[PDB]
């Protein structure tokens, strides 16, 4: 109503499962563009994790299917 | 002297249709100057009049050389306020284009003391102006008890009211303040208020799970907000008001430069920095489009284009009622069926003339003024009656009959 | 003066049925010359009276060569104008294939005074028809309420009314205009306006209205016109009396093509006439319906091809009609001496039937249209049940 | 030269970027007088040119007596021609309420001659004006194509299309009925039009053929206002038949507060009702989640429209494509101490730092006719004339 | 001979093309007076020669006075014979009217032989035309099996199939009545038959759950219609009109009544004949402006104009089909290639160089002939193909 606004985030997905050491993570669809500017949709790549105190480091792996869904698993490195 | 539709209906019958009315989805009432008559204040046709007996050379130099009032209208009291300023304003305009000085000068002080008229009649109560509790004198009582009964009226799940006005006094915010309501009307802060237009679409909450409340739009300002240079809408209470900027305007003379802003002109359109004026009107276009819904008209004298066409373009929606009360609706009557009338005259007679169910309109001169208008809103019935043992009793009193 | 499949009914019966007869699927009326007599118009009657006032060497050709019209009918004023149209037409199309030069030309003239002296009647405010804002006086005061009547008796999620007439004035478009509410007659444009079938399948919606109606003329109007191409456009009151009309009614110029209209006892004469056809099948494609209500007023029963239509529709045990006829007597008693025109047996012959389906209005001055629009109900806003009112007035009644 | 908040792109990414943005809710277009000039049409400077060279014996006037024109402005082609013709009409107004005969004949000559100028740079075919299916003709060609991609590429259950326009000619009417769609422009009526401003919620459907809204900011041709204090709208044969003919084939003759183009008669509460709504309607639209935008034709000679553009911006899904010709020009003259408002504006729209704004320039590369090719794409003579010959 | 937009294809992609037509919404069928002649019939050319051989009197006399037919015309066989019939009624009508008494006898000679000569040609069997179980006969071997392969290609919730005609003899009446099927002409009755326009939206069912009937269109009358002294049309069986007046015509020389008789296209001018033919071409104008419609025309010679023109018109709409047979191609080309033929050929040849795929047209002598129209449409596989009842009645009528 008033002039204080919040929320400013941009991401590409969220976690869904953990099993010992290994990330499962869906990507959206809904977003018309994932624009902020950088898009990650290979593996190799890093990606990060914002845990409140500190910034969990992770690998991606793997790619695959099943609007479908899209889903990629990961590794942990490190924090920062 | 009641109309619907065309044809005519007696006393009992418009109480009835006034009580179904209050049961729908919305309700919502616009006022006008004649509604604030009782408390204090005075219309256009007394500012004429106290206009002309106070600057006369003004006046004479007004209808001699500039030719804008004609030597009649003076006499007879027909004078318009509006297209008066907004002559004078286009006169000084071009005046200021061609660079003349002595009729610059010579308009700025009409300018200024037509102003100082319209401020005074806007107090309502001269000196005590700014002092508090000014809603616990009985001239505000009609007040109240339109206020209590219109937020009654709803139900769980129903939306509050809404006031229209296009006054500048205070009288609808003193009432309030007495009863300890709420009314929103778009500003927030206490050390600086400043005009908010996304903050009309506020409602409270009780953390454990104050319920009454109301809207109020003003159309044409208020006598207590003022703009900065910044570009920003302040706001201050009365005594602050009374203390900085209109205690200038009155005992002293040629002081006015945009000190607060109203909107006493016919073309409104003209100023491009009023974004109030286009907030309000927008919100008032958006109410009445919208299905079950009702509205109350009361004091306005229908001399303005705006409103006109907006009213008039509403009547296509199968879900729209409105009530017009009018006085004067006998001479309006007689001097339209000589093929003569003012402008305002025609547009009520074309209204009453109707053959929709949807218009209502009442006259009789002393019947349709403010204090009959509100003894005419029902009161809540609380727990409807239980068990029918009703039908009892009026067999038993009627079959004595 | 009013009766329902043969027997005698009362007001009190006729008014609760003519209320609950529009509370149905569907409502329509169709109007007639009479209907436009109380703003200006005129009847057959008084085109002969004026043709035989104004053109009085013509009527002498007429009656002595030709043997058209005879002298008794003439001097009565029962002679039909639509089928001398026809007769004329024979004539003329006879005479130009044998090349005859001087017969060609007096019925040439015939035909052009005779389509001047129609055109006349059809303006209903002289030379005022040019200008803008006619819906505003006076005269045009019942259909306005008609409209508004039939328009407000419609609950969400039916279907709207639909209106048929054959005139050629602009009556019902004045009125509505000056109203506020838009009708449909199957043209689009405005720079190029064209008649296009398929426009009588849309509707308005709302994006986040509701009071609009169809029209239907059967035999043509006074702002249409064909320019040979296949086509049909339509114009402008102003456009149409400064292209044409005007020539036709003071410069006494020749008749030509100019307007389509559609005066005569054969239609189907005229071979690449496509819009008759269309307004005729969407009429009978109407009354095939269930639950279906018709109002007629003004028609004077003298059409082959309407009545053929009309009887048509009461195989359907779904259908209604009320039928209002001033003169009704008189016909009852002329047939039963040995028979009137073809015009008064249709009604009798209605009249007659065991069908609870038709019923027929008589009376003289109390079937006009004035009285048709009053009878019409308006709507009920905010219905009750009201048992407690009768309760106390069923103790009143004992407390007498 | 493409610009995206100071970078560069190439031709293929941009061309994907306005298919992207067309698979959106709500979408406009927003024209000037810059997409006339192909049927042939002017511009201001143009007009300008035409009527100092035509009338130099009353321009000392507008200068020395007057005030009304700025010297610079003059000898520089930059005048602003319409606030010239609002400030003359209140000129004419005030003295004929001063009942001063002397001074009340000068302006009308000035009226007579720039609405002279002004109508003959607008009937885009000549005498052919009023004639009929002006519209079947290859020089409106282009704009066909416009709406057919717009109307074809919406989904079911999408709104239609909405178009915004500074013109004040008869160019997409002719273009809509010959293609045979209907367009709301606000008017209801044939033998009498008048002005309703409800009529923008309205839509069709199937008892079981589509629209779009036509919004004019300054008016059009063939509306008017007559004694009733109400405005009308006629066709192109009535309007030439009317008023347009006597305008342009007479020496000196003036009516008064009667025409409704361009932006004149503002000073009359009647004719401001109607300028007030289509901007307001702007406003309301520009301010909405998930819209875009495509400008073109557009000089950003207007001090109003860029400010709400500026503001809309804070929301993140507004969307603008700007289609700017003369774009290195001006940064030279940025560089430089020298310069224009339109061009200072314009190249702070250049520097942003966000990829939200694309700026297009070039030489024909930035033209309307390029703008209608990067947008995604969707015998019966030969029967009419066999019938016809039959 | 086959073409499609100019393009030749053989003939297996051909039987392909028909194959995938027969499966639409809508089917329909036109015939002319060529296809009812491998039966006893003549075509228009046979009549007119019969005519000038027989009458060589008054041929002057209809040629160098009334101007009523030209000498290239009526020198290379092209007369129009039953436009001309029209307006031989038409000057027998003015006559009458205008009391020309020298001139009512030499149009009473004329039409009395016209009558005589078209009558004669259309009887299909001689003096067998009052007989019973006329369609037990070789002669109509073919209809027989056209009506019965357009029916039994349709799928459950389908329209039935439509067929036009401008042949006024009896020929598919006989065909029809031997199957057992059912058409429906307008007519209902048995001791009074009446015209019911209305009757053509009208379909049988089953009640216990049947769809064998069809619907026909008959463009220019029959011998079987006449209207009696009060104004309704009237339909008889044949041994009766044989019996009450065609017998009469064909001895008698000098019978002839007035305006009686409904065959072919005459007595249009009265208002109660024109409303009849008026019906048919209104709703053969309806039938071609449908979504998935596909029209065969066998017989036909292109001789008329407002058949063309609506013929033409429907064809700017993409999902209508159209296939013709023609067997005079070759002889056509080249006169309209060199400097050009005639209407009829002009017409043909226009269409023929369409570039569409929506035409076909079809030439080469007897290979478009009626007999060959037939084997081209389709034979479903659950049909009937064997003759099993008829031994059975065969040995029920030996027994005893
Ligand atoms: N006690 C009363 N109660 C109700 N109505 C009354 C009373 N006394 C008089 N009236 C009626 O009150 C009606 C209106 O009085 P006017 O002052 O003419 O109304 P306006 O047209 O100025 O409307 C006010 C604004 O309109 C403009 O836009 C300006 O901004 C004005 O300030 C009359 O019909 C009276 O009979
Ligand atoms: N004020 C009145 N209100 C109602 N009905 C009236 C009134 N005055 C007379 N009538 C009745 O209205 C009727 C008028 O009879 P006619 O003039 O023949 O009306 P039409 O439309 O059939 O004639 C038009 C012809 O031309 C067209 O092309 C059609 O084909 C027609 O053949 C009579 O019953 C009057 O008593
Ligand atoms: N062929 C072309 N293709 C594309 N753009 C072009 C072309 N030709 C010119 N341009 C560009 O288009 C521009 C158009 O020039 P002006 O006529 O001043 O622009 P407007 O009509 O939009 O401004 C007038 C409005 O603004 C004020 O408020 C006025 O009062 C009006 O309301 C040229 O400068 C070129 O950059
Ligand atoms: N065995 C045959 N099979 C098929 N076609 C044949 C056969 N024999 C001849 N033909 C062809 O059949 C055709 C005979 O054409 P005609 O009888 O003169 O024309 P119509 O039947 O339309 O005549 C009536 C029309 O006259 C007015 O125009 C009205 O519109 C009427 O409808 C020729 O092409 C022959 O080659």
């Amino acid at each position: 109503m008033s002039l204080f606004k919040l929320t400013e985030i941009s991401a590409i997905g969220y976690v869904v499962g953990l099993e010992g050491e290994r990330i499962r993570i869906n990507l959206h669809e809904g977003l018309q563009g994932r624009l902020a500017v950088s898009s990650v949709t290979q593996p190799g790549d890093l990606i990060g994790f914002d845990a409140g105190n500190i910034l969990v480091v992770a690998r991606v792996t793997d790619m695959a299917f099943v609007i479908p869904l899209r889903q990629i698993i990961a590794y942990a490195i490190g924090f920062v | 002297s009641i109309y619907q539709g065309g044809n005519k209906l007696n006393e009992d019958d418009f109480r009835s249709h006034v009580y179904s009315l209050c049961q729908l989805d919305n309700v919502g009432v616009l006022l006008g100057a004649g509604a604030s008559v009782g408390c204090g204040g005075k219309t256009m046709k007394d500012v004429w009049k106290s206009f002309k007996q106070n600057y006369p050379e003004l006046l004479g130099a007004l209808i001699d050389k500039y030719l804008l009032v004609s030597q009649i209208d003076s006499d007879n009291n027909l004078v318009n306020v509006e297209l008066l300023i907004d002559e004078a304003t286009k006169f000084l305009s071009v005046a200021k284009t061609r660079r003349c000085e002595d009729e610059e000068e010579e308009f700025r002080k009409i300018l200024s003391s037509l102003y100082k008229e319209v401020t005074k009649a806007a107090l309502l109560t001269g000196e005590q102006f700014r002092e508090k509790n000014q809603g616990k004198k009985d001239a505000f009582k009609y007040h109240k008890e339109l206020i209590s009964k219109l937020i009654s009226n709803r139900q769980p799940g129903q939306s509050a009211p809404a006031i229209f006005t296009t006054n500048y006094d205070l009288a609808l915010e003193w009432a309030a303040e007495d009863l300890g309501i709420q009314l929103f009307n778009g500003f927030s802060g206490l050390h600086t208020r400043q005009f908010y237009p996304q903050n009309f679409d506020l409602a409270f909450r009780n953390v454990n799970a104050g319920h009454y409340h109301a809207y109020l739009y003003k159309l044409h300002g208020s006598l207590t907000w003022y703009q900065n240079d910044s570009l920003t809408v302040n706001e201050v209470s009365a005594s602050q008001a009374y203390d900085e900027y209109i205690n200038d305007i009155i005992n002293k003379d040629d002081f006015y430069r945009g000190q607060h802003l109203i909107y006493p002109g016919a073309n409104k359109y003209s100023h491009t920095i009023g974004f109030v004026y286009g907030e309000m009107f927008r919100r008032f276009g958006e109410f009445i489009s919208k299905p079950q819904t009702a509205l109350f008209i009361n004091g306005f004298g229908f001399g303005d284009y705006h409103i006109n066409r907006i009213i008039l373009g509403a009547l296509l929606n199968p879900s729209f009622h409105v009530v017009i009360y009018y006085p004067e609706l006998k001479e309006a009557i007689t001097k339209v069926s000589k093929g003569g009338g003012s402008e305002a005259e025609k547009a009520i007679v074309t209204l009453k003339n109707m053959a929709f169910n949807q218009v209502t309109v009442v006259g009789g001169g002393s019947k349709a003024y403010f204090n009959s208008f509100v003894e005419h809103l029902p009161y809540p019935v609380l727990f409807p009656r239980d068990n029918i043992v009703d039908e009892l009793v009026e067999a038993i009193a009627n079959l004595s009959k």
